[PDB]
């Protein structure tokens, strides 16, 4: 219940002074209900919901103990390095699980994405907090206004001063705020005037925001090499990070994520009127995100067990009539990519 | 400590905003406090390698006392936005 998620919430902000107390409150919680299948489902659903709370503004461990939680002022213009600190926090809040124990409890299924464990969303909730301090180290006036016009969207704005339009939220649910930043793409497109070889400005627009799109999708992926696992990606551990394991995000394949990057993809329309070295640097771009899609599809396809084969001998049609899909796409683009196309989703041999 | 040492401490930060301005330009903040900046940015002379105590040396100025001086002369509308957020890499400087 809500005194159970407040009682670990509050054992969590002395787990940054000292530990006995909390180890404690750890113990008298194997006073706990012990029925594996929905109960150890009901810590988990309290894990979760402090790692929900971590991403969101001032967290509600906070008070009592007056670490890096604190209520940091949101009229402040510390944005970025306030976020920072919530990747942080969000990073002892990982470890004063690991140590205190915190060994068990875990996804299901949440918007088209299905996940084998619980513990997959705290790697997602930090790939989704890394994403978050990439679009707010990229701040311009486009990629503002088509911030400005989501959130107006999805709800009212608060109009004492208050203005980001704000971010705390938007990042617990930053994936609304990329279906969006391609709608805003999309009318900044109807007035791009591309119609022959006369706009070209307007083709330098849809490209910026290729490149947050895609850099975006970058640090998601490198938040993925920066495991902690023992067994799972070594590389990055106590063995040598000199080789890093599947550039993959081990995302679970959003069906609205993956809908707007191919989207993305057929805005290759604009290379059909376009300067030479500029249709090659968007084309680059779209290998560098497909590249991410083909490997958290074979990352999703290699956690499926034997039973259930029916679903997942469909699941490889699809991405195979995908990869299919991408190759008629490059059959008039440069081969040199092809070769790297290829090696990416290392067969797709056709 | 009979003519008041922190009151006209006070005084003066405060006409050392008044004459900055604070104002906007399209719906974000001016960030007028250029003179505020530039004396936060003179009072230290590189004393850190010194010797002397640099590191912990600006709680000269006051903050919530400050906003009480604010409310008098009717700005802290428009200033309190930036000298909270000019405040916190304040916090880091010192």
């Amino acid at each position: 219940k809500t005194k159970h998620l407040k009682a670990a919430f509050l054992r969590y902000c002395r787990k940054d002074i000292l530990g006995a107390q909390s180890m404690v409150d750890s113990l008298f919680s194997d006073s706990d209900m012990e029925p594996d299948d929905e109960l150890d489902l009901a810590v988990n659903q309290i894990s979760v919901d402090l790692i929900d709370d971590y991403p969101a503004s001032d967290p509600r461990w906070a008070e009592s103990v007056p670490e890096e939680a604190a209520g940091f002022s949101n009229t402040s213009l510390i944005l970025l390095h306030q976020l920072e600190d919530k990747m942080k926090a969000h990073s002892f809040f990982v470890d004063f699980l690991h140590q205190v124990g915190l060994f068990s409890r875990l996804t299901c299924q949440t918007k088209g994405m299905l996940v084998a464990t619980r513990l997959l969303l705290s790697e997602h909730a930090e790939k989704l907090s890394a994403a978050i301090v990439l679009k707010n180290h990229h701040a311009k006036l486009p990629v503002l206004v088509n911030s400005a016009i989501q959130l107006a969207l999805d709800k009212r704005m608060c109009t004492v001063p208050q203005n980001l339009t704000a971010a705390d939220v938007y990042f617990r649910e930053v994936s609304q705020m990329e279906i969006i930043f391609e709608c805003l793409v999309d009318k900044e497109e109807a007035d791009l005037e591309s119609t022959s070889i006369d706009s070209v400005e307007w083709a330098n627009i849809v490209v910026n925001v290729n490149t947050i799109l895609k850099d975006m999708l970058h640090v998601a992926c490198q938040y993925r090499q920066s495991k902690n696992s023992l067994y799972k990606n070594e590389s990055g551990i106590q063995e040598p990070e000199h080789v890093p394991w599947t550039a993959s995000s081990g995302t679970a394949g959003i069906r609205s994520v993956v809908t707007r990057q191919h989207g993305i993809i057929l805005k290759v329309y604009p290379q059909a009127d376009s300067g030479l070295r500029t249709i090659l640097i968007e084309q680059l771009a779209a290998l560098l995100n497909y590249l991410l899609d083909d490997y958290v599809t074979q990352l999703k396809s290699i956690d499926k067990l034997a039973n259930e084969e029916r679903y997942n001998i469909l699941e490889m049609e699809y991405a195979q009539k995908r990869s299919e899909l991408l190759s008629p796409l490059l059959i008039l683009g440069q081969y040199a990519w092809a070769s790297n196309l290829a090696e990416k989703y290392c067969d797709f041999d056709i | 400590s009979e003519v008041d040492v922190e009151e006209l401490k006070l005084e003066i930060l405060c006409k050392a905003i008044k004459r900055d301005e604070w104002s906007a330009t399209d719906g974000k903040d001016d960030p007028i406090e250029a003179t505020k900046d530039s004396i936060f940015v003179k009072v230290l002379q590189n004393l850190l390698n010194k010797g002397i105590e640099l590191k912990g040396y600006l709680p000269k100025a006051e903050t919530l006392l400050q906003s009480e001086e604010l409310n008098s002369l009717k700005t802290n509308s428009y200033f309190e936005f930036s000298l909270k957020a000019n405040y916190e890499c304040y916090m880091k400087m010192q």
